[PDB]
């Protein structure tokens, strides 16, 4: 049950 | 479409844009902004002290609602 | 093959079962991925780990080019 994320900068 | 910023504060207060929300009201408030467009980018920001359990409760609410384009900001 | 990164309440960190810190994590990860940056990284943490800690780890992975992150 993962949640994908991007990190922004 | 225009990204939405979800903020969680150290007091665990939560906001969609400037609108106060809780787990039970967040998806209604978000749909007001996205008009239900699930491809809208959601940017999550939190106070440095917010813990992972809180983060995961918010992420799960968005995920079960079909909001899958999430960026973490810090 | 995906790699699991665990952060514990005391801020100790592991790649697989290998203890790591921010300055050694990418070497340890490259030993498992052979440098394949499309390898999925699953981040798991204790409930009390702070967002600051999560973001320090995410930034280290990000600056190294590991962009396929799942939170568990």
């Amino acid at each position: 049950q993962p949640i994908s994320v991007t990190m922004v900068t | 479409e225009k990204p939405v910023y979800l903020s969680v504060k150290a007091d665990n207060s939560m906001f969609i844009g400037n609108d106060p929300v809780t787990d039970e009201t967040m998806i209604t408030a978000l749909n007001a902004l996205t008009e239900g467009k699930k491809d809208t980018t959601i940017f999550f920001r939190a106070d440095k002290t917010v813990d992972y359990e809180t983060l995961m409760k918010v992420m799960d609410t968005l995920h079960q609602a079909g909001y899958l384009k999430i960026g973490l900001v810090g």
